[PDB]
RNA sequence: GCGGAUUUAGCUCAGUUGGGAGAGCGCCAGACUGAAGAUCUGGAGGUCCUGUGUUCGAUCCACAGAAUUCGCACCA
RNA sequence: CGCGGGGUGGAGCAGCCUGGUAGCUCGUCGGGCUCAUAACCCGAAGGUCGUCGGUUCAAAUCCGGCCCCCGCAACCA
RNA sequence: CUACUGGAAACGGUAG
RNA sequence: CUCCUACGGGAG
RNA sequence: CCCAGACAGCCAGGAUGUUGGCUUAGAAGCAGCCAUCAUUUAAAGAAAGCGUAAUAGCUCACUGGUCGAG
RNA sequence: CUGCUCCUAGUACGAGAGGACCGGAGUGG
RNA sequence: UGUCGGGUAAGUUCCGAC
RNA sequence: AUGGCUGUUCGCCAU
């Protein structure tokens, strides 16, 4: 509704920040106050939700100051835990490493419903199926 | 013998052979250390002693022993030849003075420190 | 003291700093004729051939200012590299300010930057000077912005000058006096004189260039070198003009030479401090040391007859090089030579060039490497100086090579050419931080590879804008492989190599082909083979005629 | 380049029923000796050249590749 | 390229044109003598006969196919 | 010593 | 040999 | 194949699960192996090339409209 | 037929080391 | 033009050896 | 391109 502006975007862990490789130099080049952000981010992130990587948009001003709006998360991983496996298939469709009941597919579809564009529950489930087929996880219906 | 028997060729002293060639009146000479190794003793003994082939300043390259426990003697490490031979070591007619030039003296030797090289324990 | 001005000149090019250096002399002492770089302006042969200062003399001049007063200008020449990082800081430690001579047609560069940064890190006044404005390609206004941008130094009133005429060089001196604060201390306080340099004069003996930080030195005085603790009589002293003029005394804030009959130049070490015997200063001036090297390499005479000369040449260099390390080493193949330590690439390259020309020595120089930690099959740890003492392949359970943590600073544009070298040399990235348009890189690189000239290759690939600092971090498993050759059965050590695993097979094949070219079909079958341990990786057999 | 042979422990090599990874040397130790050695015991020691494939299972079978080597061709 | 000789227990030699019986010396193994080692003495073991097949009731043996081993010739221009 | 005069110099040469 | 030089020649 | 608008030109967009799984220090369409579906639609390849250390970024397929006969 | 040297220019290029183009002058095999 | 040594700036010859 | 060696062409070596 407005227009693009000077700012950096990045997805950092829920309750944890400040490391140089992950962040620091990333937004540090813009002249961002890492110390302030790390403590400021984790502050509200804990309340919002912990354990889930949340992408945030840091908006820096001429006063090298900044603000940020917090948002949302991913999938393959949900199928791995649901399947009880650690890694994928390596050779999808060829060899099945695990399986998932259509019921769980729906569940995972419900969780990701926020990030999914699916109009209905059936749709989102279909999308989740695509991820399973790519990781060697068959679904039992 | 007979007096006249001498008048012809009087008695003579048997020129003693200096068991120390790389001497030249010099009680000691510097070195170069061509190389250091660990040979074996004579016949009645055992254990691999430490020896070294150091090259003297007068080009009289010779081999010496390394008394005391341990030694930092490397390769190009220069040393001061002492002299004195050994038994189990054939040819080795010289010893390396420890605690001088490059070679360091013994370590933790609280007895007869004059030899090797250890300037007072700790007072 | 109020009228003394100690400073050094940070310049490139030449930039016209050393020719600024020269032009300053002309408008002051003179003494006479101003020299030219083409002429042997800098005294030493090294400087002459390169046409660069390696290090110069330093100069004391007298300048009558527009206020009508006479100022003793004492200036030191700053060598422009970080291999001699320590030496540089010690010269700057002797100053209250510095000049930054910048070409108006070129702009600033990274070897004049690190010395300039450290100059600001010590509280010295850094005067901007725009040189060679007469040249058609000169852009003063733009270069002024560059100094303000890259160096962070105010150059709005930057004084400018010509190498053709010498106009404004006096104005450079006016500015100098105005903005660089006079040296500080107590003319009555305990004597503290910093040894800047010591050399041998074939008639005068050991001579030292001095800076007086505290107290006053007079002719009769019995001096004390604080490190050695020995005392000497100050027989003669004075200043350079550059002509050698004697004086009755050197007073607080002044720079000059001292001749007391010191044995050799190790008796008056660079960085040491001179105090009076009757009234010794309690604490020696800060920053004295011996100092140490990064990079190592073996140097072996082509002809064994040169060995004597080579050993003596290292000794000669050693009287004036505090950080040069050398130690005897021998190979079956290469002969008797010396394993050598250097501060970095150009430290090694200065010495090599000096060994080659001054001492006239044709030398073989092995690629640089380092020491290791070895665990035997009969489990225990041993340490290997010399590769010739490494346990047999069968007896090595694990061979652990030293890993170096390399902290590097470089502009963003170059990191592409930098990390490509890093990983070519088997490096692993540990961390990366951004600071404006400057990147802080920290890499873990095998020391064996840091010592085998890599410092030069980083300095080339970044055109001298990347600044290395490495320290020992760990031993680890090597991951480079040792490929022997045995030809007709017999081990040929001289032909052995150390190469990376991934193409050790490939490098073995090439070594056999290289041999096949040098060995014709002769009287008997000749079998050439490359191997790792027991295992033959390439064999070829030159059929008999 | 075309073809054959070869590639298993530090060295030299066995290994054919597709299922146990071996010998000698080597090295260390035990037994024995008055000792050392020689012999017997034992131990530490492995990318079965690499990859992929076939197979319930691969040192072994198949394909691709690598390396060594021999066979096809100027005394100096 | 061609002739012709030869591959037999661990080594070195027989046995083959005259097809069914593998012989000798040396060494390996066991037992004696001797203080003990040699020597000497007594007593044993051990061979897909180079390979891929052919003829025969039967092949070390006879007929062909290569694989290494050895010799002799390869001359006139 | 004086007056001349050769040389970069060391060092001279004329005449009184 | 070492040093000076105006390259003629000098100095120790 | 197209006056149910063709080809060129032209302007618009080309998203979400998802950085697909494995592998790897990293592999996010784009080293390599396997899979190559589903959702949103006017259209939208787990992607055609360049590119990054990896991302990013750029262009491409695709589709909508302008024009109008090949 | 062609070497080399001086100039351009120790300039462009280069982290250095090193080091041109185009054009010009002269001296050789 | 065996290999090594000598002679030569450079030696399928030469001299000395194995 | 001149030479060392060789009848050599060639080749190896020196410059």
């Amino acid at each position: 509704a407005k227009k693009v502006q000077a700012y950096v975007k990045l997805q950092v862990a829920a309750g944890m920040a400040n490391p140089s490789p992950p962040v620091g130099p990333a937004l540090g080049q813009q002249g961002v106050n890492i110390m302030e952000f790390c403590k400021a981010f984790n502050a509200k992130t804990d309340s919002i939700e912990k354990g889930l990587p949340i992408p945030v948009v840091i908006t820096v001003y001429a006063d090298r100051s900044f603000t940020f709006v917090t948002k949302t998360p991913p999938a393959a991983v949900l199928l791995k835990k649901a399947a009880g496996i650690k890694s994928g298939s390596g050779k999808p469709n060829k060899d099945k490493v695990g399986k998932i009941s259509r019921a769980q597919l729906q569940e995972i579809a419900q969780t990701k419903a926020a990030d999914m564009t699916g109009a209905d529950i059936e749709a989102m489930t279909r999308s989740i199926e695509g991820t399973a087929r790519s990781m060697g996880l068959v679904v039992e219906d | 013998a007979t007096v006249n028997q001498l008048v012809r060729k009087p008695r003579a002293r048997k020129v003693a052979k200096s068991n120390v060639p790389a001497l030249e009146a010099c009680p000691q000479k510097r070195g170069v250390c061509t190389r250091v190794y660990t040979t074996t003793p004579k016949k009645p003994n055992s254990a691999l002693r430490k020896v070294c082939r150091v090259r003297l300043t007068n080009g009289f390259e010779v081999t010496s022993y390394i008394g005391g426990e341990g030694h930092n003697l490397q390769e190009h490490s220069v040393i001061l030849i002492r002299g004195g031979r050994v038994k189990d070591l054939p040819g080795v007619r010289y010893h390396t003075v420890r605690g001088a030039l490059d070679c360091s003296g013994v370590k933790d030797r609280k007895q007869a420190r004059s030899k090797y090289g250890v300037k007072r324990p700790k007072a | 003291m109020k009228n003394i001005r100690n400073f050094s000149i940070i310049a490139h090019i030449d930039h016209g700093k050393s020719t600024l250096s020269d032009r300053i002399i002309q408008i002051c002492g003179g003494l006479s004729d101003r020299e030219m770089e083409a002429q042997v302006l800098d005294s030493m042969d090294l400087e002459r051939e390169r046409g660069i200062t390696i290090k110069a003399q330093s100069v004391t001049l007298d300048y009558k200012a527009s206020d009508g007063e006479t100022y003793q200008l004492n200036f030191i020449d700053t060598p422009g590299h970080v291999d001699f990082s320590y030496e540089v800081s010690r010269s700057l430690a002797a100053c209250e300010g510095a000049l930054l001579v910048v070409d108006a047609g070129q702009g600033v560069e990274a070897q004049t930057l690190a010395n300039c940064y450290t100059a600001m890190e010590m509280d010295l006044e850094v005067v901007p000077v725009l040189n060679k404005i007469d040249l058609p390609a000169a852009d003063p206004e733009r270069v002024a912005e560059e100094i303000e941008d890259i160096v962070g130094i105010d150059a709005t009133d930057a004084v400018r000058c010509s190498a053709k005429t010498g106009v404004g060089v006096q104005d450079v001196l006016e500015r100098l006096v105005r903005d660089i604060p006079p040296p500080e201390g107590d003319p009555e306080g305990p004597l503290q004189a910093l040894i800047i340099d010591s050399w041998f004069d074939n008639y005068l003996g050991v001579v030292s260039l001095i800076r007086i930080k505290n107290g006053t030195l007079r002719k009769g005085d019995k001096v004390k070198v604080m490190s050695t603790g020995q005392t000497y009589n100050a027989d003669r002293l004075g200043i350079f003009t550059p002509k050698q003029v004697d004086r009755t005394e050197l007073k607080c804030g002044e720079v000059g030479w001292l001749v007391c009959a010191i044995k050799d130049i190790h008796g008056a070490p660079v960085g040491d401090t001179l105090t009076l015997a009757r009234n010794p200063a309690e604490k020696a001036l800060p920053g004295f040391k011996k100092v140490k090297p990064q990079v190592y390499a073996g140097l072996f005479p082509v002809s064994s007859d040169d060995y004597e000369a080579f050993r003596d040449a290292l000794g000669k260099l050693s009287l004036n090089d505090a950080s040069l390390f050398y130690e005897p080493e021998s190979s079956s193949a290469l002969g008797f030579g010396f394993r050598c330590g250097f501060l970095g690439l150009l430290h090694m390259e200065i010495i090599q060039e000096r060994l080659e020309r001054e001492y006239d020595l044709d030398l073989i120089t092995t690629a640089p490497t380092v020491v290791y930690e070895v665990e035997t099959t009969s489990r225990e740890v041993i340490y290997v100086d010399s590769p010739s003492k490494l346990p047999a392949v069968n007896n090595i359970y694990e061979l652990r090579e030293p890993i170096a943590e390399c902290h590097m600073l470089l502009p963003q544009a170059y990191l592409g050419n930098v990390i490509t070298l890093c990983v070519e040399k088997r490096g692993v990235q540990t961390n990366m931080v951004y600071h404006g348009n400057q990147v802080a890189l920290t890499y873990e690189i095998p020391m064996a590879e840091v010592v085998l000239d890599f410092f030069d290759r980083l300095k080339s690939t970044s055109r001298g804008y990347a600044s290395l600092d490495y320290n020992f971090k760990r031993f680890q498993a090597s991951d480079m492989v040792r490929v022997d050759v045995l030809i007709n059965g017999e081990r040929v050590d001289a032909l052995a190599l150390i190469t990376h695993r991934d193409n050790s097979q490939n490098r073995g094949r090439e070594l056999v082909e290289k041999m096949k070219d040098l060995i014709p079909r002769q009287q008997f079958d000749i079998a050439i083979q490359a191997a790792i341990g027991t295992h033959i990786i390439a064999r070829s057999t030159v059929k008999q005629l």
